[PDB]
């Protein structure tokens, strides 16, 4: 699921799944 | 940033994990 | 959509929608 | 943190915006 173009909610979803309990930051701009 | 690496180019696990806490 | 219990991907989705181009951080633990 | 305020209790716009950059 990670080796593709991922934009918007699709990207945030990948961060959520990969990072798990580490959490993450999403900074598009 | 993440958009350039993962949205307008192909993402990777390696890059995603750069944005985990 | 924000005035409810929001967990996991549901919470991340709300952050994404509310914060927009500001981006956000998700730190569950 | 956010889980306590929004997942195990009812979330609010006010609290969500605390986690925007």
């Amino acid at each position: 699921f990670v080796n593709q173009h991922l934009c918007g909610s699709h990207l945030v979803e990948a961060l959520y799944l990969v990072c798990g309990e580490r959490g993450f930051f999403y900074t598009p701009k | 940033g993440i958009v350039e690496q993962c949205c307008t180019s192909i993402c990777s696990l390696y890059q995603l994990e750069n944005y985990c806490n």
